[PDB]
C-alpha cells in the first residue's frame, strides 16, 4: 500500500573480511564455513518494509581480489549508499577501510550513506582493533559503525535496519 | 584504450539499469502477487533478471580481456 523505491548498496572491503557472507547471513539466514571468493561483482536484493515506505535494497558484492580492483568504482558510482566492512582481528583490513572510504567520496562526495562494519566479532581471541577504535574511526570519518558476527547473526539484520532507516 | 574504456563503460552503465528496473519491477508485482497470473509474470521477470545478470558477469570477463591487451 505504501510507496515502493529502491536503493543500491555496494559492500567494499579487503578479501576475505566477509562481506558475502553478512550478504549470505541477511538474505539466506545462512552461513558458510567454506571460503568462496567472489568472482568479480554479484547482484541480491530484498525489499523490506518500513512505516509508510517499502525499500528495496539492491546490492552489489564486490570481489576483494585484487585483479577486480579497477571494476569496483563504476559500482561505487551507481550505489547511494557504501558498506565498508573490514575484520576485527586483521588490523591491515581496518587501516584500508579508509582508502576505501576515500575512493567512495571520489565517486559520490557527501551523495552517499557509509556505514562502516567491523566483521568477526566471534574471533574475540584474536581482535585487533578495540571497538572503540572503531567508533571514533568512524565519527573522525562521518560514517556510521557497527561491529557484526556473519558467524553467529550478532547486529547482522541490525546492520541493514539500520542503513534502511537512514535512507530518504 | 581510453577510447575502448569510454566505450565499455557506456554499455555497463546500460546494463546496471536495466538490472536495476527489472529488478525493481520484481519488488512491485511480490507485494500484491495474490493471483496465480501474477507469479507467472514474476516468474518470467526472475527469468529475465538472471539473464541481465549473466550478461554482466560475461560483459565483465570480456572487458578484463580487452584491458589485458597492448596499447
Ligand atoms: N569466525 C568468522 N568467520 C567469518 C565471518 N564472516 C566470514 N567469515 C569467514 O571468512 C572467510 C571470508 O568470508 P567471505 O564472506 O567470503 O569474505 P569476502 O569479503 O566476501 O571475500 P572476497 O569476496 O574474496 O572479497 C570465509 O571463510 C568465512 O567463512 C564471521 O563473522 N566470523
Ligand atoms: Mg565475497
Amino acid at each position: 500500500g505504501n510507496p515502493l523505491r529502491k536503493f543500491k548498496l555496494v559492500f567494499l572491503g579487503e578479501q576475505s573480511v566477509g562481506k558475502t557472507s553478512l550478504i549470505t547471513r541477511f538474505m539466506y539466514d545462512s552461513f558458510d564455513n567454506t571460503y568462496q571468493a567472489t568472482i568479480g561483482i554479484d547482484f541480491l536484493s530484498k525489499t523490506m518494509y518500513l512505516e509508510d515506505r517499502t525499500v528495496r535494497l539492491q546490492l552489489w558484492d564486490t570481489a576483494g581480489l585484487e585483479r577486480f580492483r579497477s571494476l569496483i568504482p563504476s559500482y561505487i558510482r551507481d550505489s547511494t549508499v557504501a558498506v565498508v566492512v573490514y575484520d576485527i582481528t586483521n588490523l591491515n583490513s581496518f587501516q584500508q577501510t579508509s582508502k576505501w572510504i576515500d575512493d567512495v567520496r571520489t565517486e559520490r562526495g557527501s551523495d552517499v550513506i557509509i556505514m562502516l562494519v567491523g566483521n568477526k566479532t566471534d574471533l574475540a581471541d584474536k581482535r585487533q582493533i578495540t571497538i572503540e577504535e572503531g567508533e571514533q574511526r568512524a565519527k573522525e570519518l562521518s560514517v556510521m559503525f557497527i561491529e557484526t558476527s556473519a558467524k553467529t547473526g550478532y547486529n547482522v539484520k541490525q546492520l541493514f535496519r539500520r542503513v534502511a532507516s537512514a535512507l530518504p | 584504450r581510453k577510447h575502448l574504456e569510454e566505450v565499455l563503460e557506456m554499455k555497463q552503465e546500460a546494463l546496471l539499469a536495466a538490472i536495476s528496473e527489472k529488478d525493481a519491477n520484481i519488488a512491485l508485482l511480490e507485494l500484491s502477487s495474490s493471483k496465480k497470473k501474477t507469479q507467472e509474470e514474476v516468474a518470467a521477470l526472475k527469468r529475465e533478471k538472471d539473464r541481465l545478470v549473466q550478461q554482466l558477469k560475461q560483459q565483465t570477463q570480456n572487458r578484463m580481456k580487452l584491458m589485458a591487451d597492448n596499447y
